[PDB]
């Protein structure tokens, strides 16, 4: 028995309003501005890339990541429907199930295996566990990737913290600060190296 | 992650500094020692006398390696990005 | 006489997996010392195989054995003495039920299941 | 007493409020267009009778969704 | 065909509330901000300036160096507008072809490049990628060619230091730190070589 | 006498693949063990094949492995002595079902297949 | 006595690179060996290819020479295939090339 | 004999560039010399192109080999053999599907395209 | 619980601080006097001459000490961690 | 006797230009050197353009390469030659699609296109 | 033997404009010794003229040559003698289309537009 017309008009304007708990929970927002945060304490600039810039890098970041699953959607789920082939609910499992291939995708076993025994439901298999139990461990297996991959950013500005501190030693020159007179060097070796399209390009490619 | 390969990856980070401080303090090490061995033949014990050509060594050090610490410095980046995908697989 | 790995004191810097390694070929020296004391077995030798019990079935590995026995000048094992041994080593090790123990002989005949 | 459960049970119990107000909606629209089509065995009463309690129970599924929202807003805004 | 007029306010309004958004992303605000922040590290002065003031030459210099670009968008989009020469569908168009331009002309073919494969779209010539493709590549490029006019601006701070403290040294006094003596010298090398508009007018002509 | 390289002390330049592959080569030294003191072997040589089983919830690579045999002058190993073998090698190693195993003998004809 | 690379110590200056390449020279080192105990071959070579983690996919090609007679029947290849193709992981057998030294193709790819 | 670049230990001052191109050589050093056990050859000579790679990559290179040989005095290379050697190589490589390379001999007569 | 059980834990990290401070410092020291005492000998009076070979032992030292102290500080966490059972009890 | 580039070394002071440019100087010497073996050919000077790869095709600059001859006192070379001598050639260099090569001779007639 | 400059090593000093200058020698140098080997020419001297090839989406310069010749004391070049000289220079300089050379000659006849 399909929903009238109110009700579903009422279903989705409530999506609306929990759109931003779905991006920073359910999609790709959180490790790519946990990364780029990581990168920007990495070198010697405390705020100059602003808040603001991360995340609209990261909000395009996110949307091309997503495409491949936008697209399921729609071509599932959002087409039928406005087709009158499926009724709501049909087209509500429609799109939820790419969206849980890719969280399921990008997660580990052992953080489903926590939470699946903590609920305390029956598991066999990797694809029958509930969203609710999904979205906590996902969103922790992110934060564990995200962490993995800015401490291998963070190694080569700490090399390069080492030398240039060791070497105004080397002179005999302590009180000189290592932090001023390193900048420079930070923010060339990310000129030289092109590190805003890489680190960009390996992060939509952790993804995939 | 696993220990093991954190220990291979603070080891050769560990490596790579070495390797770039000793090749810079080595030069101003050796006039050190070279300027203290002509004041003990002489038998003079003026103290400062042994800064300026430590300075003028390591400031040519870093001249000539200039190039030598930049490839390596832009290596190791590119390395670090290319073990990503062993490193969460 | 397999304790003596146990015992002794491993020199800082063996990694963690060295470490499980030599605990569990020391757990498989015992073992086959313990074996050695059978009337019938005058040689043995045992390998192991951990297991990673993961809930997710198509993920879970479970633990495995592999036992080859050098048994007396004669005599042929009954049904009853394979049967105790495999017992024996699948007790001996956590979890690896008894069902997934490969037993051998010098004549190469089978003995268990694997 | 399983997490599975307890969700299970008030997703039981949320989605037998939301049938049930789509029943009111479902039997409110019929007895309209049945009035509305020409029939002679409908009443004006019985058609105005289920369409106050179609606006009374969507009225209260509007106001509970609203009651959730801003409880969901509050925890997740609150300064941690 | 064309909009009605309560979709072309609602259009409009909606513009007002990423006007924001559009001065840190599109223009050159992020650039000049960038490189102010740099410059203040480069001397011994971390919050001398202040970031209000920083803010606000770099909205006055945004106001200049995009100049040439909004009297495009007045005389292209605007007046045929106003006199009703063309419909809402082609002013919008014909005003953001040259904002399109401006940040196409400003921008790397790598940093063009390296979004291009990840948008998944087949695109022939950089003259005609889509807006959403162009955004993340323009700032990224914005945010690299920052950093290179900042190490500029760093190397002769930094010298002024280093000689200052070799001096310090060579009379042995290692306990006195660098910082406070150099601190005078690195202002009045900022003054008679009259760097508030030495750097601002190149900031300016470097988008030219 | 396959257990040396455990025993022995790994010391600094060892990097992560070369301790596997060292572990891998000591179960191989002990299995060819494990197949000599069979009467109709004289000689047994050991590969494995040992994937990484990825932590993400995704298809792991069904690890494999391929032993050659050098058998006496004469003499043919009757099919139990084949399949004994193989449920031996299968169950030594985690994983590798015993349908993924390699074997062949000196003259080279086949009899297994992963 | 392939293993002799892997009981040595990597002279400090190997960089990743070096070693997995050094470790694939192991592997085919010892293949070698298991294919010289066949009574029909006499000396052996065997090249490997595993790709960088559009997969490549991977690729193992072995090189015979057999003794001064004798060619090899369709289960002796068959025999020496399945054992290079489950000595490497991965490479399904279907991806081995086998060759001997008159250049008569043994296996496809 | 080519296995010796791989053996050696490159000093101080070989970048990440040089030290591949110097592993793309040991690889085809050892190529050659397995060609030349054909019967028909008496020399081989093998050029190996590689794109960059790296993952992460949109890369529109694709791999390449070129192998230039020498024969005997007199005979002449068959289809099958030159497909043999084709084959051989194709398999060596990573990646270099079969129809990219390009495979000459001392007069000039090319066996196969690209 | 108690705050005695605190004050051991604090002692208890304290001490393995101290540990982890003593097998990187230890082998620096030795060379520093090393060098210090072949310089008394040798009349040499280079102050800043003993500090690469410092640097050195220090940085080999983090390499060779890599996997002991990351093998301690995991298990110092798990330690922990099965005594929070004291803490709810 | 190209190899001798990639197989020496280079002191602190080779920048990236320069390791790039003598890279691509082993590609041409061992280029000339796998020509010179040609029975018709007597020498070869080869040169190169390493390509950029943008997909904006305005910007795009493609590879290019460059082969000079000069062959025995007579002999003219038929275009079956000179079409396989391109081949390798274009094999030989990453990119570089086989019409993006010129051939020339000693008396400067045209052999491709440029 | 253009390749002096290139296997030569540049000791610290050298600015980058200095070490393109150079690099372009070592090019010019190398391509006149190859038009050297023509039978009709007695000295040629080629000089080049390569923008910096812009970043950002701005247009380029589109590189230029410019080529000078004397030739044998008596004899004249053809179009296609000029040609396959021009295609050959073009070929080899990255960038620069076949139509962005001047030819001349002892005399001074143009024998390409610019």
């Amino acid at each position: 028995e399909d929903y009238s017309v109110t009700l579903q008009i009422l279903a989705l304007m409530t999506m609306l309003g929990f759109l931003p708990a779905m991006v920073i929970l359910m999609t790709s927002f959180t490790r790519i501005v946990v990364v780029m945060s990581i990168l920007r304490q990495a070198m010697g600039l405390q705020q100059t890339p602003s808040n603001q810039v991360i995340i609209g890098i990261a909000l395009f970041l996110t949307f091309f990541v997503m495409s491949p699953v936008l697209n399921e959607i729609n071509d599932k789920a959002v087409q039928p429907y406005l087709n009158e082939q499926v009724t709501a609910r049909e087209a509500f499992d429609a799109a939820q199930a790419p969206m849980k291939a890719f969280m399921l995708k990008q997660t580990r076993i052992k953080d489903l295996e926590t939470f699946v025994t903590m609920s305390g439901e029956q598991v066999d298999n990797p694809e029958d566990v509930s969203m609710a139990v999904l979205i906590p461990a996902f969103i922790t297996s992110e934060l564990k990737t995200a962490f993995q991959i800015g401490f291998m950013l963070f190694l080569p500005f700490l090399i390069i913290d080492l030398v240039v501190a060791s070497v105004l030693m080397a002179m005999g020159m302590m009180m000189l600060s290592p932090m001023i007179v390193s900048l420079p060097f930070k923010l060339m070796l990310f000129v030289l190296v092109d590190g805003w399209n890489l680190i960009l390009s390996t992060l939509a490619g952790s993804f995939a | 992650m696993t220990p093991e390969m954190f220990v291979e990856l603070f080891r050769e980070a560990l490596w790579m500094v070495l390797i770039m401080v000793c090749a810079i303090i080595i030069p101003s090490l050796l006039i050190g020692l070279i300027v203290a061995i002509f004041q003990a033949a002489t038998s003079i014990n003026e103290q400062t006398l042994s800064f300026l050509p430590r300075l003028i060594v390591t400031l040519l050090a870093l001249m000539l390696f200039g190039h030598w610490m930049t490839q390596m410095l832009m290596e190791y980046f590119y390395g670090l990005i290319e073990r990503l995908p062993q490193v969460l697989y | 006489a397999g304790d003596d790995i146990l015992l002794q004191d491993m020199g800082f810097g063996v990694s963690q997996r060295l470490e499980q390694e030599r605990l569990k070929l020391s757990r498989e020296r015992q073992l086959a010392q313990a074996i050695e004391e059978m009337k019938q077995v005058r040689k043995a030798r045992v390998l192991l195989a951990l297991p990673k019990h993961s809930v997710f079935v198509r993920h879970n590995q479970e633990a495995s054995a592999s036992v080859f026995l050098t048994l007396s000048t004669g005599t042929n094992l009954k049904q009853q003495e394979v049967d105790s041994i495999v017992d024996m080593v699948a007790s001996a090790v956590p979890g690896m039920k008894t069902s997934r123990i490969t037993v051998t002989d010098q004549h190469g005949r089978l003995l268990s299941s694997g | 007493a399983s997490g599975a459960k307890v969700g299970a049970d008030f997703n039981d119990l949320l989605t037998k409020a939301i049938n049930n107000v789509n029943t009111l909606q479902k039997a409110s629209g019929d007895l309209q267009t049945r009035f509305d089509r020409g029939d002679a065995d409908v009443s004006l009463s019985d058609v105005m009778i289920a369409r106050n309690k179609s606006s009374v129970a969507f009225d209260a599924t509007v106001q509970i969704r609203n009651k959730l929202v801003e409880a969901y807003k509050d925890l997740m805004n609150m300064p941690v």
